RNA sequence: GAAGACCAAGGGUUCCUGUCCAACGUUAAUCGGGGCAGGGUAAGUCGACCCCUAAGGCGAGGCCGAAAGGCGUAGUCGAUGGGAAACGGGUUAAUAUUCCCGUACUUCUUACAAUUGCGAUGGGGGGACGGAGAAGGCUAGGUGGGCCUGGCGACGGUUGUCCAGGUUCAAGUGCGUAGGCUUGAGAGUUAGGUAAAUCCGGCUCUCUCUAAGGCUGAGACACGACGUCGAGCACCUACGGGUGUGAAGUCAUUGAUGCCAUGCUUCCAGGAAAAGCCUCUAAGCUUCAGAUUGUAAGGAAUCGUACCCCAAACCGACACAGGUGGUCGGGUAGAGAAUACCAAGGCGCUUGAGAGAACUCGGGUGAAGGAACUAGGCAAAAUGGUACCGUAACUUCGGGAGAAGGUACGCUCUCGACGGUGAAGUCCCUCGCGGAUGGAGCUAUUGAGAGUCGCAGAUACCAGGUGGCUGCAACUGUUUAUUAAAAACACAGCACUGUGCAAAAUCGUAAGAUGACGUAUACGGUGUGACGCCUGCCCGGUGCCGGAAGGUUAAUUGAU
């Protein structure tokens, strides 16, 4: 739920919190945790390759079944859990054979619910069929681009794709971008939308809250010196003195940067 | 006031030590250079 | 298995000292200057064989050598390993 | 709450003793961190080494690269983290959890005995962990009583309800308490844990399910300890000692920031890893080898150990008003680790002696006035506590607010009201580290009244000046190390835009990386900058996006 914090301090005044009562208060399921050190946006060269990343809380990576290939065997949602490694929540499912796993927790799914994968799987939330076995019009998430590879599209909190058409060995999906693209029908997708849609209604309220999420501050180009940024320089506030560019001179405000060509055949309509 | 030399032995060795010099081509160049100069101390 | 050659190299000299004298008088401990390589086991063997005594304990330390100036040229004296060898009660060396 | 005592680092003999005083030492020096010589550092248990891993490093093959090399797999290194075990006392000129005394604990090897499926690089478990808050239980330590020993007063008084000092001891073992966690028991079974599994996970049946079993566990108590310590005396002088022998050794209260507690509650930002360890089997071995439990015998190496550490020994050229991580923290007062005065302990800061000019520095007071000073109240002065009373505009309803401004405040007595702890005795016991029950003793809080001294009772130290109008920036933050701390940066929020995942983007020749083990509620760039009301007109220019008809146009081709 969405809760506005009472202004007992500046720093609290404009906080809006997503508080989910259904999330498990205890410790996560230890067999599915891995270490997840932070890199501060530095690469193997040790250089900052991505700006404005640094700090935040230590958190373990939870291992999610994005593949969902354990067909036939039903699984019951033991609990929903907070996953620090993503916006969505994760469900801990128990298979009838006593395997436990984490899945991306779909919208209306709660402890006790049964999920199943495979071609026979009923068309209900959390179930994973091959998209050829999923009726046209249906909303799905955790969509595979390559069969067997595991879900890659529609995994963010509140995300989902809709199957728009089916022609041959491809289905056309509409992604949250608005892009329409062909995907191989053999690829799996899970029925329904990812949960935690209220994620977008949060309001951090204060500087430090961003810092808790491991985001360092962004300095604007216009307040740097010309040696530092094409928008640097000037006496008094300026607008950059030029068409907006990145730190590396690349045109921002409109300039398209997609250059794939390999994958253009799969894109039916662009998001625009 | 905190001055620039804040010695630790380990950091001295790992940076300027013999095994550090010997690990890299350019480090070995330094050792050879110092050995040619006649330097009593090749490494720190 | 300590050889006799080893046994004859381990103990370098007795150590003469107010402290050594006290040790001998009070705690039945003979202080030797032992070889740097010497181990407490080798030292016990050597003391037993070469003095026909029964050793209770061997404690060893290394004294690091003093730097000395000697006019212009500074230089260090050599490190000495000493062994405090406690003889069993009744035994004299 | 250090100018004391320790430790790490860093240094490296500066340590202790004798001797010397040239130089060094801001003077002299008999002294010294100086010179010279001699001595001094004792470990199964501390630390290193070692086993284990983090970031990260290196990296067989590999991938990539003119060469040099770069990246990286298997690996192997890498603590700042995980992993066995020792305390009390005594002793040196100088070490001591290391020597000695007392009394422990850990682990390994070998041999032997009795039981006996053993076996991992694999499975499962465990190890194993966040921030904040709170209540409770303890203990150290403090204080007082009692006790023991001594005292009976340099000047009135001081045989007392008087004075002073003391009133010691741990690990460990036993025990299993306050507290914490967890239902157990027995059957039958198996879509799982890369194979296997008797282990784990799952399922089914019964039974039990505030419970009572297990696990954990401060502290208490017993032992350790008829030892040790102990004021005091005895006792040798060499005048330093040495040995010798030694009283009481309890109770109450208070009480940690230490312990139970890696707990409990709660929150979001969701909280190392790996090994040791337990268990399970596999391949493999089955008079074996191994395993377990026990009993002997033996081992546990090596390296560090001096000394300095709010520093004259480290970093600052100096015996430099600076810097330097961690631990310990007594009394009175006090909320307190503030502050004042003291303890333990340590120092008087390595030039002194005079004098009592100007002027400089740091302070104290000041007639009358009171900002007239000045760029500017700069600096000073002032305010300063607690309890209660009382408090405006405005407001985002939190604030503003300690607004403002008042009153009381010492000490003595009297009458009161109360909290904690909990003795004896009593009574139940499911008889113990158990319950009531009881109030002695101890200790704390507080009200009212009366009185009394002084210029003054928050008496010192300590300790907000306040209010009004207005610009700017929402706010806490950040910055020009060393002339700028701000209105500058950031910021939450907003918007545009890129980006469909082999994402964009960035580092890189490449491989490979980050992005992200993320996936459009995401990620990157750009601007704006909480919040409220809003955000007009112009697409000519220049961007960017789209469109392609035509025109122009490269390599190429090669007609003439």
């Amino acid at each position: 739920a969405i809760v506005k914090c009472k202004p007992t301090s500046p720093g609290r005044r404009h906080v809006v919190k997503v508080v989910n009562a259904d999330l498990h208060k205890g410790k996560p399921y230890a067999p599915l945790l891995e270490k997840n050190s932070k890199n501060g946006g530095r690469n193997n060269n040790g250089r900052i390759t991505v700006r404005h990343i640094g700090g935040g809380h230590k958190h373990h990576y939870r291992v999610i079944d994005f593949k969902r290939t354990k067909d036939g065997i039903p699984a019951t949602v033991e609990r929903l859990e907070y996953d620090p490694n993503r916006s969505a929540n994760i469900a801990l499912v128990l298979y009838k054979d006593g395997e436990r796993r984490y899945i991306l927790a779909p919208k209306g799914v709660v402890a006790g619910d049964v999920v199943q994968s495979g071609v026979d799987a009923p068309i209900k939330a959390g179930n994973t069929l091959p998209m050829r076995n999923i009726p046209v019009g249906s909303t799905v998430h955790n969509v595979e681009l390559k069969p067997g590879k595991g879900g890659q599209l529609a995994r963010s909190a509140g995300a989902y794709a809709q199957i728009v058409a089916r022609d041959g060995t491809y289905v056309t999906i509409r992604l949250r971008s608005g892009e329409m693209r062909k995907v191989l029908s053999e690829g799996r997708a899970t029925i329904g939308e990812v949960g935690n849609s209220e994620h977008m209604l949060r309001e951090l309220g204060k500087a430090g809250a961003t810092r808790w999420r491991g985001v360092r501050p962004t300095v604007r180009g216009v307040v740097m010196n010309p040696v530092d940024h094409p928008h640097g320089g000037g006496e008094g506030r300026t607008s950059g003195g030029r068409h907006p560019v990145s730190p590396w001179g690349m045109p921002t405000k409109g300039y398209k940067t997609r250059k794939n060509k390999r994958t253009d055949k799969y894109i039916v309509r662009r998001r625009n | 006031m905190k001055r620039t030399f804040q010695p630790t032995v380990l950091k001295r060795k790992r940076t300027h030590g013999f095994r550090a010099r010997m690990a890299t081509k350019n480090g070995r160049k330094v050792i050879n250079a110092r050995r040619a100069k006649g330097r009593a101390r090749l490494s720190k | 298995m300590i050889t006799e050659e080893r046994i004859l190299k381990v103990l370098r000299a007795p150590h003469i000292s107010e402290k050594a004298t006290m040790a001998a008088e009070k705690a039945n401990t003979i202080v030797f200057k032992v070889a740097k390589d010497a181990t407490k086991k080798e030292i016990k063997a050597a003391v037993e064989k070469l003095f026909e005594v029964e050793v209770k304990s061997v404690n060893t330390l290394i004294t690091k050598g003093k730097t000395k100036r000697q006019g212009l040229r500074q230089g260090r004296r050599s490190d000495v390993k000493k062994a405090y060898v406690t003889l069993k009660e009744g035994q004299d060396l």
